[PDB]
Formats: structure tokens, C-alpha cells, sequence
């Protein structure tokens, strides 16, 4: 009902779909690297 | 509550923790609150460097500890 | 009566009710690993 | 008040305790006030270092004194 | 007449009230911690 | 997950895990996201500044070790 | 005033303590002004960290003094 | 004649004179604050 | 690529090697792009400080060498 | 089906083409002057 | 003056100290111009902060020299 | 014809002798400072 | 030139030291470019610093040398 | 065919002159200085 951004509750869905998909490739990205860095020194 | 307020003249009362909600009349939150989200992690990184150089927090004295892989 | 933020007053409470979701669950998290912190050590 | 003001013209008086209220007949707080609140913020962090930085203050030299848990 | 924010003076006196009331409290709490800061420590 | 919130009136419940994608609906990923972006670049300079200079991390003890050309 | 300026044709005269005023023909004061505040800002900020670490001003050396509480 | 700011000459006018007003404020504030600091210390 | 994404529903598939350019629905390059080439720089810089301060690089140690003039 | 910014699918890809166009120069260059770095020290 | 310029085609001449007031067909200046002097303020804080650390100029060394109040 | 900037070539021009003014008296007055500040000290 | 790019696919050649004046297409020089010369001062800015860290640059060394006044 | 820029074809090779221009211009002037900082003083 002309929400605040100018996006239809479908596109907003639609871009969130798009977005889990960026987030959730960055986090198991970064826990590999994780992995790697700790594997080659802990830091605790 | 309604604090007193150098120079207030009485027509509008504030009576606030109630009327917050209102302050989004003059801020619209789609053009603000991704600048403030950027404020809090301004404040965030500010904060946490103060704390990480502190003694004790943070990694600077732990790298290398035990449970090693 | 064409609030400033261009915003209606249902929207604006809407919003709100949004707004206090979040700054009560940051609060929240921040408190809980504020103890924990203190825990680990208090600072004073 | 009505402070004497290097090469006013006297059509428009100022006045200005009274006549504040009037910035925002310029300043549009829709669209500013929360750049001025950043502005805020930023004056905080930068008084905030210095105080910390101050002998005594914040918990630079306090970080293990009692009621540890 | 036309005033450059696009306010009218109702609008700007109105939010002049709620300004003076975020103003004041702000100082009044600075002053409360200041005082209390004071009492720890002068810093003169 | 619906938790409880400080003052909440509960005529719209929020579930937000589910509720998430709503978020787009005040913030329009058009205008922002690569301001956002720029935030998490950000936030990776800071935390590599920060990880580099732990002892151990980084190139900083490392310029000449071996396979050179 | 009107002062030599450097390949100036002169159709029009410059002459400026008294056309100040017409910059306001130019920059519109409401979206300006609060962003030239900020810039005043930074500089009070600057000359602050400048007279602050000039020996005798500021707190640096006076933490505790005298009449304390 | 369509100024670039979208101001006219009456406005700039009326705006100059509160501009006025706001840097001799601030520069008389400004010069008793040195002429106190500098009989505090005079810096040079 | 098809990769397994935490609470993805499954009615629009990504695969998205293939499916970039369409970043470009979202992001009009028009009024981004100039900004992401300035993060870029800011990414030059700060990777320039880093590489220039480990010993070797850079022109800290190697003024005056040979072939003056 | 109108896009959020504004750009049709036809103008998403040729301006991906030239986006790919460049994000490869600028890949192949740093990778010629890493090559040269190397070369010249490791560092590591 | 005309320079030899690198790939220029030569249908339209350039010419420039003449042709500047040109550029305020690319630039509004209504738009501009507070942002070219808050990049000049920053300039000038650069070339202050650079100035006022060689031997001599400023204050650092002369706080307290003769004539006192 | 319709510049870039929506100034006229007239605008420009006028627009550009205020400019030249600017940039004139800024240029004397630091080549003033700089000439007192070189009898002070040379810097070479 | 048309150098080999991972992927592309051939229904646009690029040939691009001819086929600049093409990225004007999408920026509008407008309302980039004061930008991107504020970009040009801050690598110009950067690129002093380290220059003038550099021994034998700028004035560090050379405050009173000769021909004083 | 609607440029992104809001430029036509004919604007942008018009302007790409002027930047050609500006660029070669800051290019020879930047090779001067550094002709002369070498002769001053090599860096390497
Ligand atoms: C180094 C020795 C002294 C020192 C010496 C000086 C000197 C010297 C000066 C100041 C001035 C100022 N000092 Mg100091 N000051 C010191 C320590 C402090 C401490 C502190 C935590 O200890 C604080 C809070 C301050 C605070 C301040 C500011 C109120 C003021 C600059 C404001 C300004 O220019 O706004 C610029 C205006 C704007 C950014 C826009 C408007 C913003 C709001 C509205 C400003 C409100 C207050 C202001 C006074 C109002 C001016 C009227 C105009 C109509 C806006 N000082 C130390 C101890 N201080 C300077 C000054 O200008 O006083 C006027 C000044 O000349
Ligand atoms: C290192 C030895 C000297 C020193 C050497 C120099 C030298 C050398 C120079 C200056 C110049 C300046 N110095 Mg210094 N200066 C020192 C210490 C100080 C101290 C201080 C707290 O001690 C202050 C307040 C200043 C202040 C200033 C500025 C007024 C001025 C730069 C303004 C500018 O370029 O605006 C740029 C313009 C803008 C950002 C836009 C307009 C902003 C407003 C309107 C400017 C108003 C004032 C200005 C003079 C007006 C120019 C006219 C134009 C029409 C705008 N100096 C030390 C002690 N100073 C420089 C200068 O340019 O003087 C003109 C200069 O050449
Ligand atoms: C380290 C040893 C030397 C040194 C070595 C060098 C070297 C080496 C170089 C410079 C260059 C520059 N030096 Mg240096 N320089 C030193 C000390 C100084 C001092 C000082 C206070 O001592 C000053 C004021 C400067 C000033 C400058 C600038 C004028 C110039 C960079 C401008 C630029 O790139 O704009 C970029 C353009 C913009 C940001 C946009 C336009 C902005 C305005 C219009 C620029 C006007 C002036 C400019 C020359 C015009 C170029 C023409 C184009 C059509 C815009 N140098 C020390 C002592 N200097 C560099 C240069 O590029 O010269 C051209 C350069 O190559
Ligand atoms: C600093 O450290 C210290 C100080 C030293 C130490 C302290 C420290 O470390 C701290 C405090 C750290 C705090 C960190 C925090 C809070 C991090 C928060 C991170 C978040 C929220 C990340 C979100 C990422 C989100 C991401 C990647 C999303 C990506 C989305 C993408 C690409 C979608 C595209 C697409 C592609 C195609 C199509 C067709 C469409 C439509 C879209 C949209
Ligand atoms: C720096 O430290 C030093 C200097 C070293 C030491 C000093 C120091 O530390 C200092 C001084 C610290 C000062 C700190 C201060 C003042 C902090 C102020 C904090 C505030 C005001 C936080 C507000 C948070 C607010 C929050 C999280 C709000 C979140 C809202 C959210 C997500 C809503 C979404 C949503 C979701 C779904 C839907 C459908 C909708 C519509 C919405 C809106
Ligand atoms: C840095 O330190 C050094 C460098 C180390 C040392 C030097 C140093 O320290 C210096 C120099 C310090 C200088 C400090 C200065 C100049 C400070 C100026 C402060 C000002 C002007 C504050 C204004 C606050 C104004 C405030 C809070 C206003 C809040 C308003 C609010 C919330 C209205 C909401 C609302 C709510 C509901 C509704 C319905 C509506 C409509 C509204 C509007
Ligand atoms: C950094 O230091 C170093 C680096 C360590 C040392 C070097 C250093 O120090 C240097 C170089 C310093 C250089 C300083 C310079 C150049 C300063 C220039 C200052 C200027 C131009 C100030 C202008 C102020 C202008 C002011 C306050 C104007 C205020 C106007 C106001 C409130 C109007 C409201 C209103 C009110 C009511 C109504 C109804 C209306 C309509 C209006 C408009
Ligand atoms: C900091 O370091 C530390 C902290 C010390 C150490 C840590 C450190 O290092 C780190 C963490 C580094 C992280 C780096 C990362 C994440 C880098 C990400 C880089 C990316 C995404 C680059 C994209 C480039 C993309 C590029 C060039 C694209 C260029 C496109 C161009 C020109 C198109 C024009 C055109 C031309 C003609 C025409 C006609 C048209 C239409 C167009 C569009
Ligand atoms: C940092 O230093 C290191 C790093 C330590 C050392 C290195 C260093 O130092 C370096 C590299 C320095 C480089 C410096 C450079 C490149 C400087 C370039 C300066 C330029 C382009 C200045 C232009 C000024 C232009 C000016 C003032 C123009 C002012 C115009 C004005 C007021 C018009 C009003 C008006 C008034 C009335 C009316 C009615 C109208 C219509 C108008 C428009
Ligand atoms: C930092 O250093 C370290 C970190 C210490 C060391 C590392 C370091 O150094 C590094 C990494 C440096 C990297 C540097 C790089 C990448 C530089 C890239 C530079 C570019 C792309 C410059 C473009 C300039 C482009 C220019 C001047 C164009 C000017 C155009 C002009 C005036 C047109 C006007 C006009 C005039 C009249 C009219 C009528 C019209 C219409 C126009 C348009
Ligand atoms: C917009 O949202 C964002 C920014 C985007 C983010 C979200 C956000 O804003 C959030 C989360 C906000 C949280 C806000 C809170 C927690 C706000 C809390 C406010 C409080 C606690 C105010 C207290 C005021 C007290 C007063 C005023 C006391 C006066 C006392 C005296 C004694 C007054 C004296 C006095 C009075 C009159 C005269 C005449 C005189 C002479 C005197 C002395
Ligand atoms: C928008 O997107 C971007 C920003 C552009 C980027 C993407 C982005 O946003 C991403 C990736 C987001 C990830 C978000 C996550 C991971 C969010 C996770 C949120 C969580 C875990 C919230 C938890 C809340 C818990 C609560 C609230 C507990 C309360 C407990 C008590 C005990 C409450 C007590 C209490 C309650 C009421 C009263 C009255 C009282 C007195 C008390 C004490
Ligand atoms: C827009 O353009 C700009 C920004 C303006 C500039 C240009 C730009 O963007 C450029 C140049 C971009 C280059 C991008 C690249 C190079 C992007 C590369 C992306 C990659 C490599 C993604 C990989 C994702 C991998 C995943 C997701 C793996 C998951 C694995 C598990 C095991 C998942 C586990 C899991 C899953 C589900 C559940 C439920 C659970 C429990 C688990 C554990």
C-alpha cells in the first residue's frame, strides 16, 4: 500500500531472495577463510 | 513525561517516551536510517577500538595460545 | 496534515512499532554480551 | 536581543532570542537534522577521545581493580 | 511567502517546539554527567 | 521468532526471521545497497588493519623467505 | 571595493563589500548552510586539536588542581 | 532573471542580512574568547 | 553455479556465473560506478600504504641509488 | 517489468559486456604488475 | 593558446585561456562550488597541518615569548 | 543548446568573471601572506 | 585495441582507445566529475605526503639554507 | 537511443574532446615536474 521505498511487497520478496543469496555466499566465503587462518594460526 | 523546557510556550506539550513515533513525521526513515545504520557503525568501529586497546580484550596478546590446528 | 518526512501518522506508528523491534533486540544483545564481557573482565 | 551588527541595513530587524524558529523557515528539517545529528555524533566521538585521553578517565588504568566475576 | 525550507511559519514554529525540547534535554543530561564527572575528577 | 520487546502494543506481530524481505519495503535497494556495499568495504579494511597487525598475519615479517625469482 | 583582477572584461563591475548578497544568487542558502556548518565545524575541531596540544591550554596538565568534589 | 540558486535578488537581500548577522555574532564571540585566552596566555 | 543457500525458497533459482548483468536491474551504473570507482581508489590507497611500508617496496630506502642527474 | 533502477534486461547486458570489459583489463594489468612484484621480491 | 593534444580531432579547437567560462556550461555552479571550497578548506588544513610542523612557523615553540596579559 | 549544465552561454560568461574575481583576489591575498611569511622565514 | 576478455560474448566489440567518449554515455560529467576531480586531490593529496616523507623532498631539512630575508 | 548518462552521442564525443584535453594537459605538466624532480633528486 505505496510503501516507504516505492517497492511492491513482490519485488521486495523477490529482492530478498536475491540478497539471502549474496549474504549467505559471503558468510561461507568467510568461514573458509576462517577455517584456513585458523588452521595456519588460531589467534586464541 | 513532560520535562521543563527553557522557553517552552505551552500550547504543544511534549509528553515524549509516548509521543516518540512522531519524530518519523519529520524524519522519513527510506532516505534516513541506512545513513544512520552507517553512524552506528561508525560508533561500533570507534568503540571497539577503544575496547580491543584495552588490556586483555581482543587477540593483540593471544594469537598463538593452545588447541592449535 | 503533510508531515514533513512525507510520511502519514499510521505510517509513522507503523514504522515505529518496526523501529522499537529493532533498537530493543540491539539492546538486548548488546547487554547480554556486555555481561558475558564483563564476566570475562569488568573494566572497573 | 538586538546585538549591533557590522554593516547591517535597519529595514529588517533581528532580535533573535524571539526570532529563532525562523532557521527553519531556511533549514528544512526533513531533509537535514539527521546530517546535523551525525554532526552531533561526531563531536561526541572527538570529545570523547580527548576526555579518555585524559588522566584518570574512562578505564585505561582501571581495567582489573575489584568485584571481578 | 514562500520561504526557502518549504515550511510555512505554523510548521517552523511547531518544530521549533519540539527542537527546544531535544536541545533541552540534551543540555540537561550534559549537565547532570558533567556534574557527576566533576565530583569524580574536576579536570581543573 | 517473536521476543519480547520493551514496550511493543501487539497489534502487529513481527516474527521477523519469516518477516525479514520487509525490510526492503522502507529501504530501497536502488538507492542504497552501494552505500551499504561501501560500508562492508569499510568494515573489511578496518578488520584487516587490525588482523595484519596481530604478530604472525599478513606480510609485514615475511618480504624474503624463499621460492624468489 | 573594486580591485585589478587579472584579465577581468569590464562589462561588469565588481565592486563587492557591497555586492556581497548576490552570492545568494548563487548558492541557495537551504541546501547549503548546513553543510557549510559542517565544514565550520571541522575547522573548530581542527584549530581545537592545534590549541589544545600547545603547552597550557586545555586540561592535559591540570586534571587535579585544587577545590575538588 | 532566473538566478542560478532559484533565489530572487529580494530574497538574497533579506537572506544576506541574517547572514550578516550570524558571522558578526560569531566573529565578536570569537574575539572575546581570544582576547580572554590571550590574557591567559598570549601564545605569542 | 546453483549453491545451497540457508532458507532460500526455491520458486527463483540463481545460478549466477551466468546470471550477473542483472545487478544491473538493481544498480543503474549511470549513478553508481563513479562512487564504486572511488571505493576502488580508496582500495588503491589503502592496500598502496600497506605494500609501500613493508621493506623493500616502494622508494623509502632507494632516493639517491645510481644514474643521478 | 520495470526495473528497480530503471534500466531495461537489453541495457542490463550490454552494459554488463562493458562492465566485464573493464573488470578484466583491470584484473589482467594488476596480475602483469604482481608477476613484476614478485619478480623483483615475493613477500613471502 | 592551442597544446598539442595526444588523439585530439581537430574540429573543434580548444583555444583555452580564452575558452575557459566554458566549463560553467558542464559545471552549475549552484550545485558546485560549496563543494569545490570545502575541498579548498581541506587544502588549506593539509598545507596548515604540513606548514605549521616545519621548525619555526606557528606557535609550537613561541607560547609564552614576552609581552604577556 | 541546452548545455550540460543548464547554463546559458550568457550565464557562463557572467558566472565566470565573478569566478575570475574570486580566484584573483584569493591568489593576491595568499601571494601577500606568502611574501611576509618568506621575510619571516625562507623554508629554502 | 581488442584484447580478449573472459566472457564476453562477441555481439559488441569493444575496440575501446576508439571507442572512449562512450563511457560519457553513462556518466554525465554533470554531476560526476567535481567528484572525480575531488578524487584527483585526494590521490594528489596522498601521493605528497609520501613524496615530502621522502628524504630530500619538500622542506623539512631546508627551513634556513640562504638568501633570507 | 536514451544514453544512461542522459547524454546524446554527438555531447559525448563533444566532451570527450574537452576531457582529452584536460587529461593530456595534466599529463605533460605532471611529466615536467617529475623530469625536474629527478634531476633534483632521482628516488631510485
Ligand atoms: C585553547 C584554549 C581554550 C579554547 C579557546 C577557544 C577560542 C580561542 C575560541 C573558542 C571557541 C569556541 N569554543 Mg573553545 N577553548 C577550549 C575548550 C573548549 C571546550 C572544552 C570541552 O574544553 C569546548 C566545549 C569549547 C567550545 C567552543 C565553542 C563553543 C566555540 C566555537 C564554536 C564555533 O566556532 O562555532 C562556529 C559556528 C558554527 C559551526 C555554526 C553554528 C553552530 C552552533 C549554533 C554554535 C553555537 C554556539 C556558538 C558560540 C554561537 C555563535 C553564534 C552564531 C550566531 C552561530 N572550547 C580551550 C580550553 N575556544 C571559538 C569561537 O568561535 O567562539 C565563538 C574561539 O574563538
Ligand atoms: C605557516 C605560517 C603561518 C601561516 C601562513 C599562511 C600562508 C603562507 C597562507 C596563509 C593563508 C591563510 N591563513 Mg595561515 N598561517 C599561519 C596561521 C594561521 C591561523 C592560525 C590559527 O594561526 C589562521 C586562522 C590562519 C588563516 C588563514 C586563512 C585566512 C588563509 C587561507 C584561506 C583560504 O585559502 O581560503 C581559500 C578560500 C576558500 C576555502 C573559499 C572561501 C572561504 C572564505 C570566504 C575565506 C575568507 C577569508 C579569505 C582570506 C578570503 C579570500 C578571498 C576570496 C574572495 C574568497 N593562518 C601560520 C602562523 N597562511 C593562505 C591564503 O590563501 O591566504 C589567502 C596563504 O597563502
Ligand atoms: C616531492 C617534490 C616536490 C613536488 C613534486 C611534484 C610532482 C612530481 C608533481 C607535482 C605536481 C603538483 N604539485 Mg607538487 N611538489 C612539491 C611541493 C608542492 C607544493 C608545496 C606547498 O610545496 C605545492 C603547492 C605543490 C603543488 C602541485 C600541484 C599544482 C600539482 C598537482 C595538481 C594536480 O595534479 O591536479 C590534478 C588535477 C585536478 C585535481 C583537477 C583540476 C584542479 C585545478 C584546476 C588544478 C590547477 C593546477 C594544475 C597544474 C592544472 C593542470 C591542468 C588541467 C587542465 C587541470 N607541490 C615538492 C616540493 N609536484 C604534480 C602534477 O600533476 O603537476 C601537474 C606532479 O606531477
Ligand atoms: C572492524 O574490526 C575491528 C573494529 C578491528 C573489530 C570489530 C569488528 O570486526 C566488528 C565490530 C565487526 C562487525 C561486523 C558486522 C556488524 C557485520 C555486519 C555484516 C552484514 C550485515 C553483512 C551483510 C552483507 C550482505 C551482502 C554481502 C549482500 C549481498 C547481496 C548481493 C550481492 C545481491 C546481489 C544481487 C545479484 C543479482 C541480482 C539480480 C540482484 C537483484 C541482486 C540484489
Ligand atoms: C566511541 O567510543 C568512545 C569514543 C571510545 C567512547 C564513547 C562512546 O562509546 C559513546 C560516546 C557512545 C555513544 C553512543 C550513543 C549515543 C549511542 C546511540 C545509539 C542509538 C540511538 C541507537 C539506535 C539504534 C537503533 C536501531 C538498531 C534500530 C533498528 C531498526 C530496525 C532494524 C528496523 C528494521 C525494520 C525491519 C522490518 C521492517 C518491516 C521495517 C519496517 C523495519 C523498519
Ligand atoms: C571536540 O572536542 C575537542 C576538539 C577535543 C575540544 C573542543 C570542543 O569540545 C568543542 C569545540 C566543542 C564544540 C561544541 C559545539 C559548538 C556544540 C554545539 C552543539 C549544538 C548546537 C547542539 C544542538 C543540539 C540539538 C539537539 C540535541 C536537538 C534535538 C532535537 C530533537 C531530538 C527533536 C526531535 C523531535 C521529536 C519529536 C517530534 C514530533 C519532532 C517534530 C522532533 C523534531
Ligand atoms: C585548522 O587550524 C589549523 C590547521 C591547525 C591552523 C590553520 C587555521 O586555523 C586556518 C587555516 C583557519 C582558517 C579559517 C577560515 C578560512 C575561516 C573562515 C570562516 C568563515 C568564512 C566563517 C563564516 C561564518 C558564518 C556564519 C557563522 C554564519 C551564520 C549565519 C547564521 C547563523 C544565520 C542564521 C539565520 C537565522 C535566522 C534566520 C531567520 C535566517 C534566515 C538565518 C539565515
Ligand atoms: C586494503 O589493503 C589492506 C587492508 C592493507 C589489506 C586487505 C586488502 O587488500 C583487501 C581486503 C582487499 C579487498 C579487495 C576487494 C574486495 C576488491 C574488490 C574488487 C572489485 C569488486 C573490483 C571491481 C572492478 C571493476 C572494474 C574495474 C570495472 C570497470 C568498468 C569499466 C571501466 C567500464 C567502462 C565502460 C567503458 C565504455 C562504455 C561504453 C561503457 C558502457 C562502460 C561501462
Ligand atoms: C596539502 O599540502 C601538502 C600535501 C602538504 C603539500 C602539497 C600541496 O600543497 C599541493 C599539492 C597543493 C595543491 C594545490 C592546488 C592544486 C590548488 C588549486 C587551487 C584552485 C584551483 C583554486 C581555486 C580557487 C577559486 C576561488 C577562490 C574562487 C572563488 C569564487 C568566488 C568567491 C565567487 C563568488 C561570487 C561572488 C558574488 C557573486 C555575485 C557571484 C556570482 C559569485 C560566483
Ligand atoms: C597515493 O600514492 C601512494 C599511495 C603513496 C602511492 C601509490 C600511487 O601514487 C597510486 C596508486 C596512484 C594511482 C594513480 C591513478 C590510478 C591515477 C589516475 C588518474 C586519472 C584517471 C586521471 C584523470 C585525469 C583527468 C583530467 C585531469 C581531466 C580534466 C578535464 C578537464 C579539465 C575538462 C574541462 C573542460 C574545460 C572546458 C570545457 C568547455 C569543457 C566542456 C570541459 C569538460
Ligand atoms: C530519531 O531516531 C534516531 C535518532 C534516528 C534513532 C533512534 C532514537 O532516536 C532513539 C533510540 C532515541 C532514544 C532517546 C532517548 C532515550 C531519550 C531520552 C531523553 C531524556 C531522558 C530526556 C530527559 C530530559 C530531562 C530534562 C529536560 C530535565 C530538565 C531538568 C531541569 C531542572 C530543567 C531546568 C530548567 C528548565 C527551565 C528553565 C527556564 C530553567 C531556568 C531551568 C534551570
Ligand atoms: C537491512 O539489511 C541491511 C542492514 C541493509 C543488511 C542486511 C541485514 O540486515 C542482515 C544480514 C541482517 C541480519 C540480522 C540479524 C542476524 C538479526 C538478528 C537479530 C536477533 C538475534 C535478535 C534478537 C532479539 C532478542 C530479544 C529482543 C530478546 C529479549 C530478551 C529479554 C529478556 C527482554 C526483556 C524485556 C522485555 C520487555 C520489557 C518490558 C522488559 C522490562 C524487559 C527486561
Ligand atoms: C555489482 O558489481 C559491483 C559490486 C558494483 C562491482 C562488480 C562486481 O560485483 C564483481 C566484479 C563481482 C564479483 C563477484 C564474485 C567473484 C563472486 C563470487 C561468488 C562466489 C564464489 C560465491 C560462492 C558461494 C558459495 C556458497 C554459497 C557455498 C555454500 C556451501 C555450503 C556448505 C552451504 C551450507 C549450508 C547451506 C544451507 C543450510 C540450510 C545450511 C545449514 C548450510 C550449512
Amino acid at each position: 500500500a505505496a510503501n516507504l521505498s516505492g517497492l511492491t511487497d513482490a519485488q521486495a520478496k523477490e529482492f530478498h531472495e536475491h540478497w539471502k543469496h549474496g549474504v549467505w555466499s559471503w558468510v561461507m566465503i568467510a568461514s573458509a577463510v576462517h577455517v584456513v587462518t585458523w588452521i595456519y594460526q588460531p589467534w586464541f | 513525561k513532560v520535562p521543563v523546557m527553557m522557553a517552552d510556550e505551552s500550547i504543544a506539550t511534549i509528553n515524549h517516551p509516548e509521543d516518540d513515533w512522531k519524530i518519523w513525521t519529520v524524519i522519513n526513515p527510506a532516505t534516513w536510517m541506512v545513513p544512520f545504520f552507517g553512524i552506528l557503525f561508525v560508533q561500533m568501529w570507534l568503540i571497539h577500538s577503544y575496547a580491543l586497546s584495552l588490556p586483555g580484550y581482543g587477540f593483540k596478546d593471544s594469537v598463538r595460545v593452545a588447541q592449535p590446528a
